This record gives structure tokens, C-alpha cells and sequence, in this order.
């Protein structure tokens, strides 16, 4: 008849249509408590630290390459003082790679350190340099680590250097990309970045941009000639809206951000290398990308930064 | 079913309602539970920003020499940079300072086998193997920062070795007036005389026996320094080479404590090489075939022992 | 006037409610949102704190739970009324 | 090590 | 001819006695001459019973050292007898007193080539040359009597080397701490450290170019004492034997005091012997081939150098 | 006739026999002139002395031996003290005869000192022990002396000590009397003298007295056992007739007299070696005489007496 | 008793008077005697000079002139009257 | 001096 409104099927459609409702709102009611129990362990173990003793090797240099010629052969954490003024620091020298003498400047490996840090720890540097083996009396293995922009920049200043950064995702697949030139900026030219000769089979990212992209996006995320940027201090390409778009963000790595990325060595460490929006904590390109290898979306299981002298 | 059917639903509205102000309750606290758990992780984040600690600490005193450095106040052994005179980039060195206010130089020590001595000349002239704070560590120095301390000023230097077979007796034997040339000379050794020391001045030379000239061709004062890669001995056939090690070889040695480093002591023919012994010897307080447990070569200004007023 | 005519002094208290409902729904599917990304956010800051602390909470994450209850949620949204 |  | 001939004669004996009481005023003079001639080479043996007068003289003040005697009250430069506290027998040696009141005990001089220091051991340990109160003839003191006074209490002496080219031109050297052992040691030298002088630390060692290592190799301190009789030095084959003397060898030296004298200072290779330098060097300062004309070597308690006070 | 007494002859006898004795008269009367002058110069050299500058050597020891064994080799004036209680005294050390080491006692050689001298100063000792060479630094030349009998009586005395004598005559011939043996008592026993083992060309003159004189005669010249006479203070063997009879006299050495002499090197050093009783002042052997060698009136030209300690 | 009694008035006088030559020749004797003596004295006594004094008269003895004289003495002596 |  004249509209039956039979909504009364309604009192079986709410019901059920309830029954979900419920039964998630409270498995999140749930799940609250196991992560508020792991952050309690947690704190709990932060009570007490880590450590380390990393015995210093006798032989040491300007630089990683110096060392290799000066005897210097096992990769392992090195003293050494670039400029004659400078205090000398702890760095790892990979002895073995091409060649050797390569300064490690940056390294990712396990998810270890956090990485979205401020403009001053990027400057400093922060991390674990270096990490005791077995239980040697050295520290022959690398931890995460990130030199800081004052030294790297310094180094780089020294003369011809080259970058090369490899990678490996979460399969056991490696690839480099190799850069003849390298170089960063004081402070003063907010580190900005500058290579060429890319050589390698990761795709340039950094000259290039992303392959997949076209055009107006694929230009705005080459790296070359942009300056550095942490989440507090930011000089990536964009538009001022406020502190609405920022490519680099709350735990987002610092980095040398155009109108975004193509790479980001210093992303989030996600496990498994394969992460999604709603994932990411901005809903962004929060990892440890490099698109022009494994795309957007892919934390890379191993990523790593060194350089070099050239010395053609 | 008129006022029946919906007898039945006109008043069930009220009995699914009580799936809605309920199902707020949690909606209104797991919110809050999530705002205070991003306020806890936060405080997480907070505790790991720092890196692991490393135990090896370095002090910020220098000095010419870990003498130099023990009368600027020093009080423990340990790791300090250094800077001879004539040198012109410092380095990172052992200091052994005693209650005394003895600050020892030690450039030389071996005390498990961990480190390799079967170094090539550069090897040998830049320093290899670990320092410690605790000197737990075995390494070799480098002949160049050993030559430009010994050589700064040109003031008395006295050289000190310590020996510990594998019973944990000891035993010293000095050096007045020691010193190391620069490469161009290949960082020749040259001492004064031997003062004290128990031990025995291995460095005259020893009897052997095996032929009467083994006395005069085991003496190290004078001599040169020699590498496998380098030769400068007065044997004809390099002693480095077959003994495997870094040395001062005279047609070798009768003190050898770069030689190779056997566990428990007591070697044999066999077991080298060439068949010569290169165990880390010291003839004038034990055998030729009787490695030491623990070997240490250490300076310190001359005049901080021959003391007085 | 108190027979049928009564028929809609029903209705705006089921539109009224219906779209409670529908608020509700969005406010869920935000706050499942914010959950898988929190868990997220959680392991991997726990697991930044193995290079400072002594010790690191072993652990994992299982987005499944999440993925499947988002389903179940569109499998509604997607109801009109 | 004395060497003949 | 009675009273004639007789007559001639009994009157000519009063001629000819003119010459009998004439013959005893002589007789009665001339003994008389001799009596008192007697007194007069009387006086004259007198004079002549002394021995001719030797101008050295020596003074009649000991003490342990120069330095010791010049607190006793000695005012002038000469000969004296010291006895150091260790020593059993004492002995002269030459004391250079200054006016401020420093007492300067010389054992080495060197300024005429009189006397050859080409001695041997014992030669060297018990000493040779000529000691003179006016410090003007060349001589060694002796190993032994240098250790005794270096070594007795075992406080503080300092070492003085003066140098003078043949030009007039001086220079010192100092040591502080300075000391010689006993023969036990071979009479090993050592001193604390090179104070002033403008001579130069020749003892330190010198770069004499020929090779990287003569610069340690001709150091001495630390070094024993060597003659061509007894050798103890680092070279392999003599430096005493060879450069002629008795110096502390180490591969040989760069300070040579005890060297050939050479006139005029210049010398060549072909006038050595072996070819090698031996001339009375002192490489800080001159050259290895420029033998100095006069050369001195004292000792004074080092207290009296360092300032500070007295007493 | 009856006495023709011709002692006219006697005018032509007298006048010869004094023409002599006026002649020889005057001549003596000519003779004291010269002498008186040539006293008066001889004082007059005398208003200033002669000098020598005998710089010590360095080397010194308790005797002449011991010296020579601590490498002093050089014949020449040393200081020597035997007793660690005697002042030092300047001595002269025959370095090369019979191996050197000798200590000369006594001196003779060219007559330049009195060594007619009283009790006292045979003693102390005197004369001249050395002089400068041609004009070197040092004494390397003994001059005449005697070096003082308590000098030579503590040197015999602190062991056995040998006496080599030696003489030369004035033709250059020369010979040699040593003596194993050989002492000198104290004051006390008047320097009493004792040799034994005598061996040499010389003849024992000592021992044996002259070999030319017999029994009686002989004994009488013998010096063994004599004692120390001096013309002041006399010792000798003989019958106190008052000032008679003494061996020592006027400006006549002091020796070991016995009834007299067979030697006497402290004697009057006569010119040519040869004289005679009216050249001598007491008509006696006034010389340096050694009887069994070139018998009496026979000064040598040089004439020695040294020491040393035997050491068999 | 003036012609030849005056032989003897003469004689004691000769005698006198030989007499006192004979008294003469032993005076002189031992005069020359003493001469010798003496010369040799001094030139002895003058070397000895040498060793104390700055100079020593360079001399020589001739007993020559002596021996010959005390023989020409003698060879008269030898006369009785 | 210091010798080859
Ligand atoms: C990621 C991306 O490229 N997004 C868009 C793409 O559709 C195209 O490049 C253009 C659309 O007009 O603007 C941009
Ligand atoms: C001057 C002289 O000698 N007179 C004699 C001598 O001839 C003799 O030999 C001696 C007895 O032996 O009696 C005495
Ligand atoms: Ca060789
Ligand atoms: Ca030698």
C-alpha cells in the first residue's frame, strides 16, 4: 500500500550492521593495552643502556683512503682528522668494496636509530658509528649512523671526491649508484648538494629524478643543487601555505628534498620494505625509498653512503 | 500481526540503542587511551636518540710526550694525544702513568697472539694493531712517531722493556740513551749503553754457540730496521722474511719481540717456517725456543730515573 | 489525527538516528586508520630504541586484523540509510 | 736466530 | 987587592941586604893579602849555597776541588793539592780562581801542540802533560782523578769547554750534571743536558752529511772512554787507534779535544793518516776540518751557575 | 992558601939564586890581582841568581817506580811522597837505564854546587834536582844534588830497595856499581849505611874497600856499617886527637868515612879529573873519587847514585 | 991587624946574610905552594857558583906556569951556600 | 769524525 516503509527490515539490517560495529570497536580496545604493556617494556629496558668498546686502531690518516694506503686493511671503525684543525673523530672505513678506502657517511641496516631528527643532530652527526663483533676487542661492524653535515660537507671540500651509495631490498638484491663528483656546502649554503658522473644500477634518482615520473612531477623530485632540509628547518621547493606541506616532516628524515624526493636514504625504517599510506604516519613516502629502483612504497632493507677521494 | 509484528518493534528501537551511547563509550575512551599512548611512545622516542656508549674514552691533556703529559697532572693510564716537537700532525698514544709521576710512552705490546707482527714496511712505519685504555690491547706504534719522540729535543731517552714468560715472572732490561733515526736512515736503532734490568742485555749480541761469531751477529745496537719488503740487515739473505716480523736484524737477532707469537712458551724446529726460531725471544733470560707470554717497550726521558738532589 | 499520521512522527527520529550512524562510521574508520598507523609508528620506534637501550622489545605487527576490519567496515559504509 |  | 977587593966587599953586604927586611914587607903584605882573601871567598861561599830560585811555586791550601779551596780563601789561579772525599792519595792540579769567588778545577788544555795525546790507557787514567801556576802549557789530568772529583758527594758539577780558533775568537759549551765513571766502566761520560754556550752542543752529535746516521753516531754522552790500547767504543774498528788519541768514541765524534794539533787550524785529508778527520774539532762550531788553536776543560760545582743565593 | 975562602964566588952565586926568587915572588904578586878580579866579577854575578821554571807533571806516585808504572815515561823532575804523611818533594827520575824507575839520590856532573856542606843541609838535601832543557816547558834536566839523608834513610826503608851507582870518567868511558842491597838508617843511628849483593865494572868500593890498598890499609877504606860524617859533625872510624884528624874536612864532602875513604862521590869535583896533594886543599884525596876503579887523585866527570825498590 | 984580618971581618956577614936567602927560598916555597892551592880553590869554588848564581865566570887553570916555577925554585934550592 |  501507499508506501509500506518497511523498515522493519531495519530490525534485522541495524542489528547485524551492529554487531561489526561493535565487535572492532573493541578490538581496538584491545590492542590498546598490548602496545601500552610494549611501551611500558620498553621504557623498562631503557633504564639501562647500550654499549660498546671500540678500541682504536693504530694506523690513521685524513680519511679512510689515506688509511688503506697507510697499511690499513680490515674494514672496521677508524680514527681519523681531515683538516689539521679539526678534532678527530670515529668513522667506519669499508676496507673492501671497490677497492676500499671508502668513508662511510651514512648507513642504514636494521632500524636501529631514529632518524627524524632535528637540523642540529644532522649537523653534529648522530648514531653508532661502530659496533663490537662476536666480542673482539674491535668494532669491526657499522651501526647506523649519520657523519653530520659539517664533517661530510669539510670532506667533500677536501678535493674530488665520490659518492657511492648502495642498497638491497628485502630479497637479498643489490644494487649501487656511483657519483665521480660529490659535494655539500657549509652550513652557510644549507648543505647543499651537488653530483655527476652517475654510473650504477639503481637508477639516478638523484641527477634524474624519478623514471616512473613524468614531467612537472619527475623534475621536482631530481636532488641535485637542492639544499638540506629537517623537519625543523625546512628548504625544499614548495610553497610557504604554513606549516602545511613540508616534504620533510614529524620523524621524517632530513634530506635534500626538491618539490619532494626520488630517494630518501634517511626515511622510515619499515620492516619487510613494504609499507602502505595508511601505514605511514603522514599517509606519505615516509620510508627508505628509492624509486627509481623498487619504487614508492618499498623500504629498502639496506642502504648506505660512502665516499672517497677521486685522485683520477 | 497488526499491533503485534510492531508491537514487537515500535518499543525494539530501545533494545539496539543500547549499542550506540555504548558503542561511544569506547569510541570517546580508546581515542584518549591512543592521545596519552602517543604522549608514552613519545617519551620512548625520547630515551633512544642517544648511541650505545663506548667504554674508550680519550683525555684531553697532550703533551710532547706521556712524560710531558704526567707533569700537566695526569693521573691514569690511558689513551692521550701526543705532538713531538718536530712533529707536525699529533697522535693517539698509550700513556702508563705510575704513582710515582712516571709517565711512560709505550710503543710496543704484545700479550695474546691477537695481532699479527708479520707487517710490511709502511705497516711498520705508520703503527698498526689496537690501543686500549687499559692497555689489554697488542700493537706496534710506527717507527716515524717512535723516531720523532725520540728524537724531540734531543734530551736522554731510556728504554724499558718488560718480559712475563708464561709462569707470570717478569723481568726488565734498560736502555740509556735510546733512540730511532728517521726513514732515510731506516729508522736505525742506537742506544747509549745498557743500564739495568734483569733480564739481560739481549741487545750486546749472545753466544749462541752454533758458531763463534753468533755473539757479535746478534748485537742490535746500530742496526737498521728490516721488513720482508725491506731489507737493510746484515744477513745476506733477510732475516725478516724467514722470521716473519719487523725488526732490527744484525744476520738476525737474540732479541726478537716483533717474532711470532707461540702459545704456552716452548717452540720447536718443526714447527717453523725456515726452521730458524722466530718466537718472540729474548736469549739473555731464556732460550732461543722459549717465546715470552707478555712483551712490553716502553720510553720515558732518561733523567726521570737517574734521579736526584 | 493520532492514526497513520503518526507515520512520520517516526520518521525524523530514524533519519535522526540513521545519520548518527553514518557519523559514526567515519569517525571508526579514522580512528582504524590512526591505529594501524600508530602500531606502525610504535614497532618501528621500539625497534629504534635497540641502538640506545640495553634491551629491545621483541615483537612484530599484524595489519591483517586491520585490513580485514577496514573491509568489514566499507562492506557497510557502502549501505545507503 | 744467529744464522750460520 | 988586600984591603981593595975586601974593601969592595966588606960594605957589599949592606948592598945586597936591601933585598932581606925589603923580602919580608912582601913575606909579612902578601900573607896578610891572603888572610882577609880567605875572608873574602868566605863571603863569597856564603853567597852561593842556595839552589837557583824555581819560580813554580805551589800553595800550601787544599780542599776537595778548586771550588772548596776557593771558599777556603784563594784569590789566584796556580797549582794545588786536592784530595777528593772517595780518594786515598791526593794531587796537585791547576785551580782557575776567578774575582766573583769561582773556583774553576781545570783537567784539560790544550795551546801549543807541545805534548803528543796520543797515550795510551793507563797514559790517560793516571794523566800526562805539565802542569804550570800561569795555565800556560797543554797537559790531561787523568781518568781517574776526574772521576774521583765528579763523583765525590755526588752533588752537581758542571762542565766548561772553552774554545779559541786561530783567530782569537772564543766560545763555550756547558753540561750540567756532569760526570765520569770508574775504570770499572771505562771511565764512561754523562751529563744531564747541554746548558749555554755559544759553541754549540757538539756532544749531542752533529749531521755531518756523509750519511743519516752520523748525526747519533757521533754523540757522546753515554759513551765509554777509548785509547788505540783499550777500545769500548760503538764503531767497529778503533776511532782512538785510528784519530790518534783518547776521546770518548762513539762510531767515533764530533767533538775532538784531545785531537792531533794541527798549526794554523785548517787541515786537509791527505795530511791524516787513515784520511779520516783528527784534528781537535768541535763540529757545532767549526768545521770537521778546522782544528781549534787553544782548547780548555774545567769543572765547577753546577750551584755555582744556576744563580739562586749562597748560603 | 990555608982557606983560601972563595965565597967570592958567592957574588956571582947570590945574584943568580936571586934573580929566581925575585922572578917567581913578583910573579905570585901578579897572580892575586887576577884571582881578586875574578872574585869581585864572580860576586857581582852573584847580586842576581840563576832561575829555572820546572812545571810539574802530572803523574805521581810514592816513588820513581811506581811512577814509571803509571805510565810516566819521560826521564825527567817528578813529585813524588812516599809516606802518606810527608809533604810532596820534588825529585828527578831516571826513566830508561836499566827499565827505568829510578830515583835519583845524588848527582855530580859539572861542578856547580858546593857539596862541602855542614850536618844539616846533607839532611834536608840541596843543590839544584833539575833545570829546563834547551827552553821547553819542563825540567828534563837533573842538576847536581843531593836529595837529603832523611829523605833517602824513609825511601830504603819502606822496602827493599837496590842502589845503582854509576861514574864516568873524563875520557867518556863509564862504568857501573849496583848494590841488591841497600839502607840508610834514621838520624838516630847516624844514617848508618848497608849494602849487600854488589854486581858491576866499577869495583866494590863499598864492600870490599880499595882493591889496591892490603889488609890494614884496606879494611880501613871499607864503607859498610859506616856512619854519616859531616866536617861539622864527624862519625868516622879514627883516634879523637882533637880538630886533627877527621876524613870529612873544610868544603870536603859529607860521606860514610871509615878511616877515610875507597869512594867518595860527594868529594871536591876537581876540572880534568886529575890532581894532586898540592891542588888539594889539605893535601888529601880531596875528589870524586872511586879508588878501585880509577884509584885515588882521580875526579870522574860524572858520578850518580839511584834507588829503587827491588820487587824480586 | 987591618991587612988580611979582615978576611973573616966580611965573612960572618956572607953567612948572615945566605942565610937569610936559605930562609927566603922555603918562604917563597911555600908561598907558591899556597898559590897553586889557591888558584885551584877558586876555580873549584867558582863553578860551584854556577848553581845558585844568575852567571859563573868562564875560566881555566894553568898549574903550568906553577909546575915549571916550583921547579926552577927547586933546581936553585939545590945549592948548599 | 763518524767513519762510511
Ligand atoms: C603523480 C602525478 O603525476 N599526478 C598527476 C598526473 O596525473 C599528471 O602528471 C598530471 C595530471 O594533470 O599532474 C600530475
Ligand atoms: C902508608 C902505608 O900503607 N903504610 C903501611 C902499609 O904499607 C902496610 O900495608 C900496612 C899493613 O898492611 O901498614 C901500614
Ligand atoms: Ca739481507
Ligand atoms: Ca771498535
Amino acid at each position: 500500500k501507499h508506501q509500506l516503509y518497511i523498515d522493519e527490515t531495519v530490525n534485522s539490517n541495524i542489528p547485524t550492521n551492529l554487531r561489526v560495529l561493535r565487535s572492532i570497536l573493541e578490538n581496538l580496545r584491545s590492542k590498546i593495552q598490548k602496545l601500552e604493556s610494549d611501551v611500558s617494556a620498553q621504557m623498562e629496558y631503557c633504564r639501562t643502556p647500550c654499549t660498546v668498546s671500540c678500541n682504536i686502531p693504530v694506523v690513521s690518516g685524513k680519511e679512510c683512503e689515506e688509511i688503506i694506503r697507510k697499511g690499513g686493511e680490515t674494514s672496521e671503525m677508524y680514527l681519523i682528522q681531515p683538516d689539521s684543525s679539526v678534532k678527530p673523530y670515529r668513522v667506519y672505513c669499508d676496507m673492501n668494496t671497490e677497492n676500499g678506502g671508502w668513508t662511510v657517511i651514512q648507513n642504514r641496516q636494521d632500524g636501529s636509530v631514529d632518524f627524524g631528527r632535528k637540523w642540529d643532530p644532522y649537523k653534529q652527526g648522530f648514531g653508532n658509528v661502530a659496533t663490537n663483533t662476536d666480542g673482539k676487542n674491535y668494532c669491526g661492524l657499522p651501526g647506523e649512523y649519520w657523519l653530520g653535515n659539517d664533517k661530510i660537507s669539510q670532506l667533500t671540500r677536501m678535493g674530488p671526491t665520490e659518492l657511492l651509495i648502495e642498497m638491497e631490498d628485502w630479497k637479498g638484491d643489490k644494487v649501487k649508484a656511483h657519483y665521480g663528483g660529490f659535494t655539500v656546502q657549509n652550513e652557510a649554503n644549507k648543505y647543499q648538494i651537488s653530483v655527476n658522473k652517475y654510473r650504477g644500477t639503481a637508477g639516478n634518482a638523484l641527477m634524474d629524478g624519478a623514471s616512473q615520473l613524468m614531467g612537472e612531477n619527475r623534475t621536482m623530485t631530481i636532488h641535485n643543487g637542492m639544499f638540506f632540509s629537517t623537519y625543523d628547518r625546512d628548504n625544499d621547493g614548495w610553497l610557504t601555505s604554513d606549516p602545511r606541506k613540508q616534504c620533510s616532516k614529524e620523524d621524517g628524515g632530513g634530506w635534500w628534498y626538491n618539490r619532494c624526493h626520488a630517494a630518501n636514504p634517511n626515511g622510515r625504517y619499515y620492516w619487510g620494505g613494504q609499507y602502505t599510506w595508511d601505514m605511514a604516519k603522514h599517509g606519505t613516502d615516509d620510508g627508505v625509498v628509492w624509486m627509481n629502483w623498487k619504487g614508492s612504497w618499498y623500504s629498502m632493507r639496506k642502504m648506505s653512503m660512502k665516499i672517497r677521494p677521486f685522485f683520477p | 500481526k497488526m499491533l503485534e509484528e510492531i508491537m514487537k518493534y515500535e518499543a525494539s528501537i530501545l533494545t539496539h540503542d543500547s549499542s550506540i551511547r555504548y558503542l561511544q563509550e569506547i569510541y570517546n575512551s580508546n581515542n584518549q587511551k591512543i592521545v596519552n599512548l602517543k604522549e608514552k611512545v613519545a617519551q620512548l622516542e625520547a630515551q633512544c636518540q642517544e648511541p650505545c656508549k663506548d667504554t674508550v674514552q680519550i683525555h684531553d691533556i697532550t703533551g710532547k710526550d706521556c712524560q710531558d703529559i704526567a707533569n700537566k697532572g695526569a693521573k691514569q693510564s690511558g689513551l692521550y694525544f701526543i705532538k713531538p716537537l718536530k712533529a707536525n700532525q699529533q697522535f693517539l698514544v698509550y700513556c702508563e702513568i705510575d704513582g710515582s709521576g712516571n709517565g711512560w710512552t709505550v710503543f710496543q705490546k704484545r700479550l695474546d697472539g691477537s695481532v699479527d707482527f708479520k707487517k710490511n714496511w709502511i705497516q711498520y712505519k705508520e703503527g698498526f694493531g689496537h690501543l686500549s685504555p687499559t692497555g689489554t690491547t697488542e700493537f706496534w706504534l710506527g717507527n716515524e712517531k717512535i723516531h720523532l719522540i725520540s728524537t724531540q729535543s734531543a734530551i736522554p731517552y731510556a728504554l724499558r722493556v718488560e718480559l712475563e714468560d708464561w709462569n707470570g715472572r717478569t723481568s726488565t732490561a734498560d736502555y740509556a740513551m735510546f733512540k730511532v733515526g728517521p726513514e732515510a736512515d731506516k729508522y736505525r736503532l742506537t742506544y747509549a749503553y745498557f743500564a739495568g734490568g734483569d733480564a739481560g742485555d739481549a741487545f750486546d749480541g749472545f753466544d749462541f754457540g752454533d758458531d763463534p761469531s753468533d755473539k757479535f751477529f746478534t748485537s742490535h745496537n746500530g742496526m737498521q730496521f728490516s721488513t720482508w719488503d725491506n731489507d737493510n740487515d746484515k744477513f745476506e739473505g733477510n732475516c725478516a722474511e724467514q722470521d716473519g716480523s719487523g725488526w732490527w736484524m744484525n744476520k738476525c737477532h737474540a732479541g726478537h719481540l716483533n717474532g711470532v707469537y707461540y702459545q704456552g712458551g716452548t717452540y720447536s724446529k718443526a714447527s717453523t717456517p725456515n726452521g730458524y726460531d722466530n718466537g718472540i725471544i729474548w736469549a739473555t733470560w731464556k732460550t732461543r725456543w722459549y717465546s715470552m707470554k707478555k712483551t712490553t717497550m716502553k720510553i720515558i726521558p732518561f733523567n726521570r730515573l737517574t734521579i736526584g738532589e | 489525527e493520532d492514526l497513520r499520521s503518526r507515520i512520520e512522527v517516526l520518521k525524523r527520529k530514524v533519519i535522526e538516528k540513521v545519520q548518527h550512524i553514518q557519523l559514526l562510521q567515519k569517525n571508526v574508520r579514522a580512528q582504524l586508520v590512526d591505529m594501524k598507523r600508530l602500531e606502525v609508528d610504535i614497532d618501528i620506534k621500539i625497534r629504534s630504541c635497540r641502538g640506545s637501550c640495553s634491551r629491545a622489545l621483541a615483537r612484530e605487527v599484524d595489519l591483517k586484523d586491520y585490513e580485514d576490519q577496514q573491509k568489514q567496515l566499507e562492506q557497510v559504509i557502502a549501505k545507503d540509510l | 736466530g744467529p744464522r750460520p
